[PDB]
RNA sequence: GCCUACGGGCAGGCGCCGAGGGUAGGGCCCGUGACUGGGGCGAAGUCGUAACAAGGUAGCUGUACCGGAAGGUGCGGCUGGAU
RNA sequence: CCCCAUGUGGACCCGCCCCUUGGGGUGUGUCCAAAGGGCUUUGCCCGCUUCCGGAUGGGCCCGCGUCCCAUCAGCUAGUUGGUGGGGUAAUGGCCCACCAAGGCGACGACGGGUAGCCGGUCUGAGAGGAUGGCCGGCCACAGGGGCACUGAGACACGGGCCCCACUCCUACGGGAGGCAGCAGUUAGGAAUCUUCCGCAAUGGGCGCAAGCCUGACGGAGCGACGCCGCUUGGAGGAAGAAGCCCUUCGGGGUGUAAACUCCUGAACCCGGGACGAAACCCCCGACGAGGGGACUGACGGUACCGGGGUAAUAGCGCCGGCCAACUCCGUGCCAGCAGCCGCGGUAAUACGGAGGGCGCGAGCGUUACCCGGAUUCACUGGGCGUAAAGGGCGUGUAGGCGGCCUGGGGCGUCCCAUG
């Protein structure tokens, strides 16, 4: 069964490509509560229909790229940047913190 | 803020005997109702009924204790020596039927909340089913 | 300080000489055949790439061309023909 | 702390830190006698312990016990090392194997010859 | 070094009788009969009162010593008996008491324990038809223990079974003295058994 | 080419075999396939050698040449009498 | 040049990449080390008495300056201050 | 080895039909086959060619899992993506060209340190911690680094080409070498074996087969290095020898211990003597099934059976408390002991010997290292007024956590079956 996650276009700024943002859920190994943890898979839209902010289905797929070897299925659910923001909220904070 | 309810429920419970009180109030809601639904079932109460305290739904769980010892501090045995919530928020437990744990050589109770609904550890076997440890209680 | 299982590199060295021009041969064929195209000779380009695809396919036979290798240099070449074969149509033989 | 914070965080688990240096964990590690003192005891119990300098094949040069009534090591002498600290004799974690080696085992020991490296008196 | 040394010393070390000798430890003198007191120049020194440990200790060796079984065995036993469904103690003396050594012994086919084990060692002892000289071995229930046809006239069995005519034999053994053969029935039971023992003891012991 | 034959499993002079398959290249006592049998070369036990020729017949059927002594066992358990 | 059924093949030549080296500069880690801080130990000398009782100018403390020394003083804070 | 013809079929281009990423059917065009040898030689055996399928073996790919340091915080330029091309069995920046400007990082990027991974194994009540040699599975190298050839398969430990370090031959131009295979040598080290036997068995290769090779293997040998079995004897034997120890001098003790009595009989001696081995082969039968015949052991004259047969190794630790085991003498803060508390300055159950005793037994101690005790990193299962611990206060970012009723979905979560 090629497997298939569920996640959100977070970048958009590539050539046919997608970052999507996938979350999944589990108890720690050890601690019992529920863990929530993440990664992002550069997925593949031929004819670049796949916006930023949409949910979307991902598929193992024939290797592509270095590093891309994920399809995107179908559309989940549009327009929902909420997401996104926290990655990008996030991300941005990324700046702060260091020894420059 | 009120983190949970349960457990502030178990809470008041367990406050209540300890100072001896009959009665005790505490905030109503259909799985508070099933849990309290338990303990009067399995004897650790008299019962509870609804009510309302100038105008929100409450529920009177009616306590029960003990005889009067002898000798100095009569303070008599309580029916509910040991009662604490097992799966706390941020920290979930649930149990597989097997895992279903046996309470104080089986004199205690635990209860879950399987998909077949709220229970004792006894019905769950009984029932085949595991779910949401929410307490120990003997 | 000798041992005869070396007979093998006194052969490899045969294979090797034997592979090589066969498959350089190839090359020279195909790369003939191509730059026939670019002019648009229709007749003599595939009069040629036949020889080409008859020497592909020959070199399969053996243990020079890998298999499917075979088969790519035949698709890689025809292809590669074709499309050239628009700049002024018509394929004489066929 | 919060189960979260032993979650973000995790329990330290507590490294280990060898008391002996005898570089490898090998038992033993033989070495040559620099110079043989008399080192004085500690706080409560004083008198005059034999004790001995030593140069190792491990590479650190270090200070080694020598038990027994008597021994009789000398400058450059081969000797042996078992590991054993001594309380009233600071900076000496080590010990003497006697009886492998130059150095001898302790004569006239009836008792305890397991250790002092002495043989089987005769009587039959 | 399976033990063997001075005896019926231990039938003082421990203070109750320690059938180790057969007669004699009959006659006034299994020593403990005139001189109840321990071994060495403080025999008969005024005891301090023995630490759990000490109690526990000298109890097992008890045990031990009345099988004489060098520990490492001894200590394996115990060991096999925990990992058997049961009673932790009294199948430990079960396994004890199977040991093809302790048969002999119970058979009557010899004065005393050790005695048995020579007579096996030198091989006077049948099996369920073939001979056998390690006495560690353990004897299944239904096995005739017996006699080697070699070694029936022997000055020594003989003089024993003649005496057996007069005692019984432990209740899960058969014996057919006429023909010098015995079977095993049936692992004895911790009420069969008479040892002056606490196996509680034993057990407590060894989980120190 | 798959064979099918024996693997040491006794010990010093205490030698019980394995009659499975397994792809000739492999070790004598390597990952096997589809254990089918062991023997016993000095028969101690009245059932010195087992087989289920349901799974043997399967193989050859497949195609996997038997050791000259496997086969023999095969012989002798009927793996292929045809009467 | 070599071979050829002249289609073409080998030899050879050049080229890219390239193990490695050279020169310049930088970074980082190991060994040896002059010169050098303090540290801890230990019986115990020397000068003084800071602390522990209001320890004999209550103590402790951030800071600041000063001084054989411990410490003294200013300023603020604290009670873990006796009457 | 090459060429030419045949083409069951198969390849490639193009077209269509079905499927659905390079799956399958189909049509025209074009391209592609091949070796013979042996007998019991008019047929059987071995081998050969193209293609479909099987089986086994494997390449690439993806999800989850996978050690320490944040006194390593920002890393990246083929680097992230796109088109085309090359290259492969094959997807792919794997490689090249051009184009775009990306990709990753506190859910710890990058840097550094260390380590082959697992089945399992050790400990642990368990959770967990530790480990990962022997056996098995997977990876990685085969003096250091690079590279390709031949091939189903290698970038190839006992194949090849180059440079490098090292050793040896050298007519000084130039060569020859790689035990991390078995055994051994030396070095280093606390420490780790015989240049043994056999190819009988199991396996592998090549062979129609007889058969050849097999330091894979199966055996032997050396090491108490581990574990397990086994022996040094059994019974009788004094109100109790002698000697040694102690004493309140009367006696206590070592001690049934010994002596001595009888009995058994390891060693040792003679005889017999093994399974493991039944095939391939040969014969009959149809070289099928089935049945019959022959050969063939390193271990080994060993195991093991029968007979005969001698009473025939014991040692180490400990004895103040933890911790089972006490007296005397020598000693005199000395000599020394010691895990920890400590012991020793003339009365030492703690030093050294002795008598005695406890513990364990061909072993017992010691050191080193793992888990344990240690709920002393605490998930089970800890804490923070003074014991070590609340951030000098606030603000709010990421993140965690969240009230009552009803419904949908069912991701977590629970149950069943199945691989
Ligand atoms: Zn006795």
């Amino acid at each position: 069964p090629k497997k298939v996650l569920t996640g959100v276009v977070v970048s958009d700024k590539m050539q046919k490509t997608v970052t999507v943002l996938v979350e999944r859920q589990f108890p720690h190994p050890l601690y019992g509560k529920v863990i929530k943890r993440s990664k992002k898979y550069l997925a593949h839209d031929p004819e670049e229909k796949y916006k930023l902010g949409d949910v979307v289905e991902i598929i193992e797929s024939r290797p592509i790229s270095k590093r891309k070897r994920f399809r995107v299925l179908r559309l989940v659910e549009s327009g929902r940047m909420d997401l996104v923001e926290k990655y990008l909220i996030r991300r941005q904070n990324y700046q702060s913190l260091s020894k420059r | 803020m009120l983190t949970d309810p349960i457990a502030d429920m178990l809470t008041r419970i367990r406050n209540a005997t300890r100072v001896y009180k009959e009665s005790t109030d505490v905030p109503a809601s259909r799985f508070k109702e099933e849990i309290l639904r338990i303990l009067a079932r399995e004897g650790f109460i008299k019962g509870y009924e609804r009510v309302d305290v100038d105008g929100k739904p409450y529920l009177r769980v009616y306590l029960k204790y003990g005889p009067r010892r002898q000798g100095p501090d009569p303070r008599p045995e309580q029916v509910i020596h040991h009662i604490r919530r097992i799966s706390k928020p941020g920290r979930r437990v649930y149990v597989g039927v097997k895992e279903i744990p046996r309470v104080r050589r089986g004199l205690g109770i635990a209860i879950l909340s399987t998909s077949k609904g709220v229970l004792t550890d006894r019905e769950a076997r009984k029932l085949g089913v595991g779910g949401e440890l929410i307490c120990e209680v003997w | 300080r000798n041992l005869s299982a070396l007979k093998r590199h006194r052969q490899s060295l045969k294979r090797r000489l034997r592979n090589k021009a066969k498959k350089s041969a190839i090359k020279t064929l195909s790369k003939k055949a191509v730059q026939l195209a670019q002019e648009g000779k229709a007749e003599e380009a595939l009069k040629i790439m036949r020889k080409a695809e008859s020497l592909i396919d020959k070199a399969a036979k053996g243990s020079t061309l890998h298999k499917n290798a075979a088969a790519r240099r035949k698709s890689r070449l025809m292809r590669k023909v074709r499309q050239l074969l628009e700049a002024a149509g018509a394929p004489l033989i066929g | 702390p919060t189960i979260n914070q032993l979650v973000r965080k995790g329990r330290e688990k507590v490294r280990k830190k060898s008391k002996v240096p005898a570089l490898k964990g090998a038992p033993f590690r033989r070495g040559v006698c620099t110079v043989v003192r008399t080192v004085t005891p500690k706080k409560p119990n004083s008198a005059l312990r034999k004790v001995a300098k030593v140069r190792l094949t491990s590479g650190y040069e270090v200070t080694a016990y020598i038990p027994g009534e008597g021994h009789n090591l000398q400058e450059h002498s081969v000797v042996l090392i078992r590991g054993g600290r001594v309380k009233d004799l600071p900076g000496v974690r080590y010990h003497i194997v006697r009886g492998v080696y130059d150095a001898a085992g302790v004569k006239d020991r009836k008792k305890s010859r397991s250790k002092y490296g002495t043989k089987k008196p005769k009587e039959a | 070094g399976r033990y063997i040394g001075p005896v019926c010393r231990l039938c003082r070390r421990e203070g109750v009788k320690l059938y180790l000798k057969g007669e004699r430890c009959y006659s006034p003198k299994c020593a403990m009969e005139r001189r109840p007191y321990p071994p060495g120049q403080h025999g008969q020194k005024r005891a301090r009162r023995p630490s759990d440990y000490a109690v526990r200790l000298r109890e097992k060796q008890k045990l031990r010593r009345i099988y004489g079984i060098s520990e490492r065995q001894f200590r394996n036993l115990f060991e096999e008996a925990s990992k058997k469904k049961g009673v932790t103690g009294s199948v430990f003396l079960g396994l004890l008491e199977s040991r093809l050594d302790n048969v002999v012994y119970r058979l009557g086919f010899a004065v005393s324990r050790r005695q048995a084990r020579q007579l096996v060692r030198h091989g006077h002892i049948t099996v369920n038809g073939r001979r056998v000289d390690l006495p560690s071995y353990r004897v299944r229930p239904g096995d005739e223990i017996a006699v080697a046809e070699k070694s029936r006239n022997l000055e020594l069995i003989r003089q024993n079974l003649e005496a057996m005519k007069g005692r019984k034999v432990g209740p899960w053994l058969s014996l057919d003295v006429e023909g010098m053969k015995g079977k095993f029935l049936r692992l004895p039971d911790r009420e069969d058994l008479a040892l002056p023992v606490n196996e509680q003891l034993v057990i407590e012991f060894y989980s120190r | 080419m798959v064979k099918i034959r024996l693997a040491r499993f006794g010990s010093k002079h205490n030698p019980h075999y394995r009659i499975v398959v397994t792809d000739a290249r492999r070790k004598r006592d390597g990952k096997y396939i589809e254990k089918i049998g062991y023997y016993d070369p000095r028969k101690t036990t009245p059932d010195w050698l087992k087989v289920d020729v349901e799974r043997a017949r399967y193989w050859l059927s497949v195609g996997a040449q038997p050791t000259d002594t496997a086969r023999r066992l095969l012989r002798q358990a009927g793996v292929f009498r045809q009467e």
